[PDB]
């Protein structure tokens, strides 16, 4: 059950030829490229029922594919357009059970007319309410990731240098900072809740980590700002007696 | 009464002259209703009975793509079989497939079939329990273990119990007046001097549907021709017995067929 | 109708 | 692995002068086969035939048929691989 | 086009059986019925398939009535991690023939059973000096609907379920914030309907 994809996050300029890879090691005859968009579910772009064989799906326009070997099914955006911004999901299946499909982990692709609105997040940690501490004997830290674009972030919490998942909740989806704009940058929040005694210990260290996926090398940059490359942005707090 | 759907596949290799030819015909009882031929100028499933022309484009298109895939599956089978029997890459070979379902008036599955012949001989066949296979020779035993391992029988039985049954239901409903008919055999006895000593007594049965009929002269001296179709949706057959002269009286032709009330007893008039 | 992949159409000998 | 065709020649409806002459080849293998229907010893040109099928016995069968109006000899020329030379069969009873 | 129809979304509480009915009136005789489960940030995964006979495995059971016009996915007593999109597909696929189409599916949201709700609205200040200020609405029961703000300069997140596994404690919260200096937690969640008993400290 090993279907892989080469890219996890991509930002591309309109007009670029973009290559997405899908590899399976199950010797499956069928491979598929779908895109998934809000409200529309998964729509088939192309499938291949054997090496060299291609079949247009429901939405082939603006894409090509390659099946030169049975293991690999490449998707090509010949001349990227903004409406090709999507979540791309590869799958594979056996000839004998084509409707039992195994999916890769997906590739988030954002196509923009220009890279000028690309921004990494600012990150800030907010310390637990003293009122929350005395009322509940628990302590909720909040992390805010703000002003980032496109929506390609992964937030995590680190306590005393180790990642935690207990007591964590991150917004399943970000907000638009400017809802009236199509151009809007995003914000995201997360909570980490601990016992008040743990927060009250000044030897305890809390760090909110945001992996941003932005520009790479080979993306040209002209502007004043630091180039908005894929990067980590973190904010932290130490416990306090207060 | 009790009805049947059956598909008859024939795949014939022809090394050098391209891919194997794949041909399919489908029957409900003794009535053919579809055909497919991979060599046709525009290969598609085609109607061969009035009552199946009701099916829309989606029916024909899906069945067409399924035959094309079956042809491909048969091509692989023919390769495998050529290995199993250690045969020359140059010889043409024949794979025949027959599968389908028998039901009663109940409309429930009475019996399933799923069988294969290679170059005229039985190869492998699904047993009546629909859970086991009978391999004809050592070669088919390879296939047997293969399908045992893969639990093929369950796939086979699934279609046989479900789709096949359902589809047969639909066809008998649409071809109603023409599928559950019964045309009785018109009969007569002819006489024919062979010598001064003897003559041929031939017993005829004509115009009957379905093809199932029994016909005897009351065996070691009885000639019996294969039942034959008229081109109408009907069948013919006869039985002969060489008989001395002035002696035709001690001979009796017996005729049995479902379309008649009286299992007939005939003498030469 | 003939059997599809669920019924044996892709199962070779 | 080799079986020779059983050939029948006959009429669909009773041979009454006025208005489908049949030839039924069966029991044969392999499935390659040549069938001509003959009027007065010459090939009749527009002759249909059924789709290749076979019986429970796995023996192939085919029906060749044109239209009859009788009076003139009629035959069925069949060649198969199990026949040294073509096999011609005469028609009526 | 979609030959299957199903609810866009449904809500459920943890510990309850969940049934999802899919409509497929035009199902063809040769079509099979297949369901997929897609966890957040993952690709869908196959979970169950049937034709007519009821099917059960460790993940679900699949009910198919006589005419096969519909079918029901039955999830045993759900847990929060069962939050996912459930796709119902009807079709057939082999070689170039592909009548096997996903659709939009049913978004299943599983809500926590909050044992003793203690709704409250707390103010949190930045670890570094003031760029923003943050309000936290927390410990409310799962039926609480958090609305977005009427103000352009105020951001309000949706609710979010937090599980403190070591304590066996689950809680909801939403976050609101702004960089306007006239932003006060007392009225931050004004555009929402909050409990009369919500604790607002001084």
């Amino acid at each position: 059950v090993k279907v892989t994809q080469s890219s996890r996050y991509l930002v591309k300029r309109t007009g670029e030829k973009v290559f997405l890879e899908c590899v399976q090691d199950m010797d499956h005859e069928n491979m598929f490229w779908y895109r998934q968009d809000p409200g529309l579910g998964l729509r088939l772009i192309y499938f291949s029922y054997d090496v060299k064989m291609k079949e247009k799906g429901d939405i082939p326009e603006g894409y090509s594919v390659s099946r030169e070997k049975k293991e690999r099914f490449s998707l090509i955006l010949e001349s990227a357009s903004t409406n090709q911004t999507s979540m791309y999901l590869c799958a594979s299946s056996q000839r004998q059970e084509g409707d039992t499909q195994y999916f890769g982990p997906g590739t988030r692709l954002t196509v923009l007319e220009d890279l000028k609105n690309v921004f990494p997040p600012e990150v800030a940690v907010f310390e637990p309410s003293e009122a929350e501490i005395s009322h509940t004997q628990k302590a909720t830290l909040v992390c805010l990731a703000t002003g980032f674009y496109p929506d390609h972030v992964e937030l995590s919490w680190w306590v005393n240098g180790k990642e935690v998942h207990s007591g964590v909740c991150t917004d399943p989806q970000p907000l638009k900072e400017q809802p009236a704009l199509n151009d809007s940058r995003y914000a995201l929040s997360s909570r980490l809740r601990v016992s008040a005694t743990f927060w009250q210990n000044p030897r305890n260290h809390f760090r909110c980590q945001v992996q941003f996926y932005g520009l790479s090398e080979n993306d040209e940059w002209t502007q004043d700002r630091a180039k908005p490359v894929t990067q980590i942005v973190s904010a932290e707090a130490w416990g306090r007696a207060d | 009464g009790s009805h049947s759907m059956r598909y008859f596949y024939t795949s014939v290799s022809r090394p050098g002259r391209g891919e194997p030819r794949f041909i399919s015909v489908g029957y409900v009882d003794d009535t053919q209703f579809v055909r497919f031929d991979s060599d046709a100028a525009s290969p598609r499933e085609e109607p061969r009975a009035p009552w199946i022309e009701q099916e829309g484009p989606e029916y024909w298109d899906r069945n067409t793509q399924i035959y094309k895939a079956q042809a491909q599956t048969d091509r692989e089978s023919l390769r495998n079989l050529r290995g199993y029997y250690n045969q020359s890459e140059a010889g043409s070979h024949t794979l025949q497939s027959m599968y389908g379902c028998d039901v009663g008036p109940d409309g429930r599955l009475l019996r399933g079939h799923d069988q294969y012949a290679y170059d005229g001989k039985d190869y492998i066949a699904l047993n009546e329990d629909l859970r086991s296979w009978t391999a004809a020779d050592t070669a088919a035993q390879i296939t047997q273990r293969k399908w045992e391992a893969a639990r093929e029988a369950e796939q086979r039985r699934a279609y046989l119990e479900g789709e096949c049954v359902e589809w047969l239901r639909r066809y008998l409903e649409n071809g109603k007046d023409k599928l559950e008919r019964a045309d009785p055999p018109k009969t007569h006895v002819t006489h024919h001097p062979i010598s001064d000593h003897e003559a041929t007594l031939r017993c005829w049965a004509l115009g009957f549907y379905p093809a199932e009929i029994t016909l005897t002269w009351q065996t070691q001296d009885t000639e019996l021709v294969e039942t034959r179709p008229a081109g109408d949706r009907t069948f013919q057959k006869w039985a002969a017995v060489v008989v001395p002269s002035g002696e035709e009286q001690r001979y009796t032709c017996h005729v049995q067929h479902e379309g008649l009330p009286k299992p007939l007893t005939l003498r030469w008039e | 109708a003939p059997r599809g992949p669920h019924g044996g159409a892709a199962s070779g000998l | 692995i080799q079986r020779t065709p059983k050939i029948q020649v006959y009429s669909r409806h009773p041979a009454e002068n006025g208005k489908f002459l049949n030839c039924y080849v069966s029991g044969f293998h392999p499935s390659d086969i040549e069938v001509d229907l003959l009027k007065n010893g010459e090939r009749i040109e527009k002759v249909e035939h059924s789709d290749l099928s076979f019986s429970k016995d796995w023996s192939f069968y085919l029906l060749y048929y044109t239209e009859f109006t009788p009076t003139d000899e009629y035959a069925c020329r069949v060649n198969h691989v199990t026949l040294s030379q073509p096999k011609i069969v005469k028609w009526d009873r | 086009l979609a030959k299957t129809t199903q609810p866009i979304s449904m809500d459920s509480y943890e510990g309850q059986e969940v049934n999802i009915t899919c409509s497929h009136n035009n199902i063809a005789t040769n079509d099979y019925i297949t369901w997929y489960q897609q966890f957040p940030s993952q690709g869908p995964r196959f979970i169950i398939q049937g034709y007519k006979t009821k099917v059960t495995n460790e993940v679900a059971s699949l009910f198919i009535p006589a005419d096969r016009k519909s079918s029901t996915l039955s999830l045993p007593r759900v847990s929060l991690s069962d939050t996912a999109v459930y796709y119902c597909l009807v079709g057939e696929i082999l070689d170039n023939f592909n009548k096997f189409y996903f659709g939009s599916g049913t978004k299943l949201n599983v809500k926590p059973n909050i044992q003793n709700p203690d709704p409250a609205v707390y103010q949190l200040r930045d670890s570094k000096s003031s760029d923003k200020s943050v309000c936290l609405f927390t410990d409310f029961d799962s039926q609480t609907n958090v609305s977005q703000s009427k103000d352009s300069d105020v951001y309000i997140t949706d609710k979010c379920v937090l599980d403190m596994r070591s304590m066996d404690f689950k809680s909801n919260s939403a976050v609101a914030w702004s960089n306007k200096s006239d932003f006060a937690c007392a009225n931050a969640f004004n555009n929402s309907i909050i409990p009369e008993d919500t604790f607002f400290p001084s």
